[PDB]
């Protein structure tokens, strides 16, 4: 009766932060003995919930969103922080109880080629309200009209690559992250163990 | 013409206070990642503060808590206010639109001395 | 906050020849700088922007190149105007972030 979160930590896919990925886990025991016992996590920490507790704690429903970011910027992961990442990508809210995770994936997606296959969000119009999937493709402005016509001038993508290659310090090695967000609205629980 | 023109540039008696406006013309500022440089005479420049296009804003740790940017997106300026100058701030202050990894800074202003009463 | 050290100092060249600026960094920098001229008088100019990349307008007299903690801008024939101050400035954390170097001089016989 074991929950899929094997999988979503080891499918080494990972998308992007720009329209991150998520999951509802419901109707497993939620073990945890894996889970921030594992050995290469590198980072884990949850505001409201204690990790013994936790491991006792029971729930309505899950919800893991998993990303992937650059080493510098696990900073902005955070109730109300505010940045880049965390003002026009993706912002977690104040009051958010539950756990990060992020590993040093400086070996698992890195190409000699570039592997900048993910575009992370440089430009947005105004900040996000928490959890708000904003996938676009559009140009961003200040002329009249966007790259399709005009060309130098407000010819902004907001999709810009990485440029994830070795030679890069640990600052720019990219770093998976995982965010669990435990729910509790009046329903019956169907994960606890 | 695109450009930046600035204002309030002067001299002040130290621990006073001063406010530096940013005037923009053919480019709009609410939507643009703005940076205010600053220079002091002989010697090269730093960087000040940034206003986002969702009002987060950032500064310096040379200037942190003494200065406080705002902008009038009504008619397409920008605003600095300065408070506390010791006598290391006479400087010139340069208004700039940096874009960054499409694009560096390009557009600056044609800049305004800020000096001291001594 | 990687430190940007430029080299020589000053630099004079007969007209119509080659100048050669180098500006050194203190971590890795990879691709993300830029080379303004800043003519004496008014606020600088932008001229290249991340490795090489040639600002719009920016006459093809000037070539730069160079990667990870070194850099160098390339001028190929001096004219009489080419007489300022250079700079090469460092974006590795954009937003809030940008450290300056120290300027050179270049002047003509």
């Amino acid at each position: 009766n074991l929950c899929p979160f094997d999988e979503v930590f080891n499918a080494t896919r990972f998308a992007s932060v720009y329209a991150w990925n998520r999951k509802r886990i419901s109707n497993c025991v939620a073990d945890y003995s894996v889970l921030y016992n594992f050995a290469p996590f590198f980072a884990f920490k949850c505001y409201g919930v204690s990790p013994t507790k936790l491991n006792d704690l029971c729930f309505t429903n899950v919800y893991a969103d998993s990303f992937v970011i650059r080493g510098n910027e696990v900073s902005q992961i955070a109730p109300g922080q505010t940045g880049n990442i965390a003002d026009y990508n993706y912002k977690l809210p104040d009051d958010f109880t539950g756990c990060v995770i992020a590993w040093n994936s400086n070996k698992l997606d890195s190409k000699v080629g570039g592997n900048y296959n993910y575009r992370y969000r440089l430009f947005r119009k105004s900040n996000l309200k928490p959890f708000e999937r904003d996938i676009s493709t559009e140009i961003y402005q200040a002329g009249n009209k966007p790259c399709n016509g005009v060309a130098g001038v407000n010819c902004y993508f907001p999709l810009q690559s990485y440029g994830f290659r070795p030679t890069y310090g640990v600052g720019h090695q990219p770093y998976r992250v995982v965010v669990l967000s435990f729910e509790l609205l009046h329903a019956p629980a169907t994960v606890c163990g | 013409e695109v450009q930046l023109v600035e204002s309030g540039g002067g001299l002040v008696q130290p621990g006073g206070s001063l406010r530096l406006s940013c005037a923009a013309s053919g480019i709009t500022v609410s939507r643009n990642y703005m940076s205010w440089v600053r220079q002091a005479p002989g010697k090269g420049l730093e960087w000040v503060s940034v206003m986002f296009a969702g009002g987060s804003t950032f500064y310096a740790d040379s200037v942190k808590g003494r200065f406080t940017i705002s902008r009038d997106n009504s008619k397409n300026t920008l605003y600095l206010q300065m408070n506390s100058l010791r006598a290391e701030d006479t400087a010139v202050y340069y208004c700039a639109r940096d874009l960054g990894v499409v694009g560096a800074t390009d557009y600056w202003g044609q800049g305004t001395l800020v000096t001291v009463s001594s | 906050e990687r430190v940007m050290t430029q080299s020589p100092a000053t630099l004079s060249v007969s007209p119509g020849e080659r100048a050669t600026l180098s500006c050194r960094a203190s971590e890795s920098v990879s691709s993300d700088l830029a080379w303004y001229q800043q003519k004496p008088g008014q606020a600088p100019r932008l001229l290249i922007y991340g490795a090489s990349t040639r600002a719009t307008g920016i006459p093809a007299r000037f070539s730069g190149s160079g990667s990870g903690t070194e850099f160098t801008l390339t001028i190929s024939s001096l004219q009489s105007e080419d007489s300022a101050v250079y700079y090469c400035q460092q974006y590795n954390n954009w937003p809030p972030g940008y450290t300056f170097g120290q300027g050179t001089k270049l002047e003509i016989k």
